[PDB]
RNA sequence: UGAGUAGCGAAAGACGGGUGAGAAUCCCGUCCACCGAUUGACUAAGGUUUCCAGAGGAAGGCUCGUCCGCUCUGGGUUAGUCGGGUCCUAAGCUGAGGCCGACAGGCGUAGGCGAUGGAUAACAGGUUGAUAUUCCUGUACCACCUAUAAUCGUAUCG
RNA sequence: GAGCUGUAAGUAAGCUUUGAUCCAGAGAUUUCCGAAUGGGGAAACCCAGCAUGAGUUAUGUCAUGUUAUCGAUAUGUGAAUACAUAGCAUAUCAGAAGGCACACCCGGAGAACUGAAACAUCUUAGUACCCGGAGGAAGAGAAAGAAAAUUCGAUUCCCUUAGUAGCGGCGAGCGAAACGGGAAGAGCCCAAACCAACGUUGGGGUUGUAGGACACUCUAGUUACAAAGGACGACAUUAGACGAAUCAUCUGGAAAGAUGAAUCAAAGAAGGUAAUAAUCCUGUAGUCGAAAAUGUUGUCUCUCUUGAGUGGAUCCUGAGUACGACGGAGCACGUGAAAUUCCGUCGGAAUCUGGGAGGACCAUCUCCUAAGGCUAAAUACUCUCUAGUG
């Protein structure tokens, strides 16, 4: 659903509307590691780390409007691709 | 292995009945004696019923 | 070629092999993933003898 | 052949007994006879005497393998591994 | 609840040092006391790591515990000759064919298995915290292989 | 199509768009015990023969193959004993052996407590257990039948007849069938008379509105029974792919809730997501896909293949069988006036102008043709699969 290294937005939580760049994912468990998002603080001094949040609260946006859509697949070429909802435009 | 060789006679069981008409399993052995009969080979000694001997035979 | 692919198994693969098993117990043999890499070659060089024949 | 799997490292194998006696450790279905002439093979050298001894499993629920140590005598010639 | 009640499993201990948060109970020393056809020294059956060292005190040890047959970590069993197999056999147990039995299966011959017995070549010292006729030192013996020399055979092995 | 190194957090060293892991169909490897089978043995152990190989100056050692016992088939196959029909040795073999599914099927063998308010006939019961055959089913099955109608027409199963007929220390209790309505539904091969060959099956022939031998008119079937061995196209099964539609505000640590305005539906089955989601995620409706391997079939191929036979004097069918007596068992039916069906022991028929049945037995009439074999479908059951339901 969603590849390291994309562009997403928060759509759920305590950080609705934060704009970050995946930078870990965890498909055994569907969750994913987005860069300034859950940060929490551990015992151990205090590290600040970044927690995982789930894989159904971050969307895409557009690449021409930056707007949360949905991914499709048309699959013209031999290898698959993925198109927005709201645009034809590659995502 | 007893029974008739030339055919299939065997034993079987049943009751004793008494006047008063109790039961008791017992059981109903065949007629067999050893003869010698005749064999493609040679001759051999075999248990051979009486009933099949009647008439007459080869020995 | 039949004679290659033996020689390669039996003087290489095998005695490298003892030597990185005789060295860590020793304690002197880091890279451990060398074993498991060798171990898998032989495997390899193996089956392609038995189906060659 | 691939009938030697560890060497002992011990105060009594290594401090001790190692001025001429070596130990080793031998698959679980070999004679005394088949250690000597692997022994040579593979380190050159002339070995004297060959000593073997069975260990049995020790409870550690479940136990530890069963082992099989020899000592080997050099005549001429010496490891130092 | 009974109740802080019964019991704490045959027996001689005392003092001076040491350790430590904590000592009638652990360690060392000196006196005293008990066994001694023995509570001493070796070895079959059975148990199966209870053996050694350093480090530990929650639980187990009928009190205590710094200690342990308890917990953690790492170690320890070396044979041509000692005891059993490549040697024999008692009782007994199993037996190709074979005999007898509704079915299973029950007997039994040649032949095999089976010690608690028969046959059969090593002893004295030394050494580790933990093994010793096994390792080491000094002197022996038995079976089997290889090459080279004694009888100048009408032997030799059965 | 970007991550991965099982459960498992760590500590390490590494692989991967040269496409790792992961999923599915095919191949390779597969220590020791165990029917265990070279011989032993206290299963997972010990000890050998033979052949061919390396090693070693030689002995010791090692590796890869073979050697159990019984059956059916070659070969030699000279003992008591001058045919020989004892034993005795080698060779060949997808020949046997053991193991499950507290389940279903057939056969052998076969209790008791209990009920009868005691108890022996009787019942519980041909039940439990034991053994021995199997098969995906088994068993049964092509009238020596049911009946009494102006007759029907292989077997099995369901409804009904009916708690009726009947059986019974006529006590307790046991308990039918045929007609009628349904599911399913095809029937065939041998023995004999006879015609040709030197106890191999070669023809011929298969039965009651009587058949065949013998004399006589004379141009389709398929290996699930009916004889059996293959070549030839299409659907399913075992990984998958695409798949419509939402944004704000208030209370919250968090919205899917509340308050407003928009949307998709052949998709409002469900499960997740920081709380109660048709439009956030995995899915659903619908529509596509198969290297290679199985199964079900359809086509031509392949094999195998002569049918009506008007006379009718002479010939033919299945025997120690049918049946009787004695002692038992089985049929709802306890020997009773007990027909019909079986086992052991003795005696023992007929031959188409024959023989059997219709509840003892006789006569008449009517209906069938025993003593040989095979046969799918409608029925019973569920270890363990893939979808689901309360």
């Amino acid at each position: 659903h969603i590849k390291k290294g994309d562009n997403v937005k928060v759509i759920a939580g305590k950080d609705k509307g934060k704009e970050g760049k995946v930078i870990a994912t965890l498909p055994k468990k569907d969750r994913v590691v987005v860069e300034g998002v859950n940060i929490m603080k551990k015992h151990q001094g205090i590290l600040e780390t970044e927690a995982a949040i789930h894989v159904s609260n971050v969307q895409l946006l557009d690449p021409k409007t930056n707007e949360p859509t949905r991914v499709g697949y048309k699959f013209v070429d031999g290898k698959k691709v993925r198109i927005a909802k709201k645009s034809g435009e590659e995502i | 292995g007893k029974q008739c060789f030339v055919t299939g006679r065997k034993a079987s069981t049943g009751n004793r009945r008494s006047h008063a008409l109790n039961s008791t399993k017992r059981r109903w052995n065949a007629n067999l004696q050893k003869v010698r009969i005749l064999v493609d080979g040679k001759p051999k000694k075999v248990w051979v019923s009486a009933r099949a001997l009647k008439s007459g035979k080869v020995t | 070629l039949t004679t290659s692919e033996i020689e390669e198994q039996i003087k290489s693969s095998k005695e490298e092999l003892f030597n990185l098993r005789f060295q860590l117990a020793t304690g002197q043999l880091e890279e451990t993933a060398r074993i498991r890499t060798v171990r898998k070659t032989i495997a390899r060089l193996k089956t392609v003898a038995r189906e060659r024949e | 052949r691939d009938i030697l799997k560890r060497p002992v490292i011990t105060e009594k194998s290594s401090e001790a007994m190692a001025e001429d006696k070596y130990t080793f450790d031998v698959d679980t279905r070999v004679n005394k006879t088949q250690v000597k002439m692997a022994v040579e093979e593979i380190f050159n050298v002339k070995v004297a005497s060959v000593n073997i001894m069975n260990y049995k499993p020790k409870k550690k629920q479940g136990y530890t393998n069963k082992r099989r140590k020899a000592i080997v005598t050099l005549k001429e010639g010496s490891d130092d591994l």
